[PDB]
């Protein structure tokens, strides 16, 4: 996926993988080493006029 | 059995009248819809990801 990745103050449980939006879209996940959490958000954009 | 209203009569005669000799002021409101809010999508965006 594509977006900008800062940390996170979500507690997931210990057994808890991703963190899901409305949209059932990966919003939080967690990177395989040094078990940190993560917030995936789409970069900036918008209209032009 | 919903109440349809309240029952009255009024006391008609082919010779009498009925004429204020008092008044009221009432004020009332009015509640209208002017505009709803201004959306925007994009397409791409939201098609796709
Ligand atoms: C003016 O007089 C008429 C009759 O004299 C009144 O009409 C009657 O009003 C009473 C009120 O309790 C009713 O019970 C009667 O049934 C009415 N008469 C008829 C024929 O229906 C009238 O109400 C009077 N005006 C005012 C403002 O009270
Ligand atoms: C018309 O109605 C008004 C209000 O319903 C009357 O004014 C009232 O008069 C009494 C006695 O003079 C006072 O105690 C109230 O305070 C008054 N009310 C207000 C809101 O001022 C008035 O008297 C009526 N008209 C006539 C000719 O009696
Ligand atoms: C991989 O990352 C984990 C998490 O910190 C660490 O404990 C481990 O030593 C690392 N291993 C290697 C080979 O880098
Ligand atoms: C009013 O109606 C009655 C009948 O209900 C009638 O007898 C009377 O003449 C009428 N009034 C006038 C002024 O004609």
């Amino acid at each position: 996926g594509t977006g900008v990745l800062t940390e996170s103050n979500k507690k997931f449980l210990p057994f808890q993988q991703f963190g899901r939006d409305i949209a059932d879209t990966t919003d939080a996940v967690r990177d395989p080493q040094t078990l940190e959490i993560l917030d995936i958000t789409p970069c900036s954009f918008g209209g032009v006029s | 059995t919903m109440s349809l209203g309240a029952e009255n009569s009024v006391a008609y005669s082919n010779n009498s009248i009925a004429i204020p000799t008092n008044f009221t002021i009432s004020v009332t409101t009015e509640i209208l819809p002017v505009s709803m809010t201004k959306t925007s999508v994009d397409c791409t965006m939201y098609i796709c990801g």
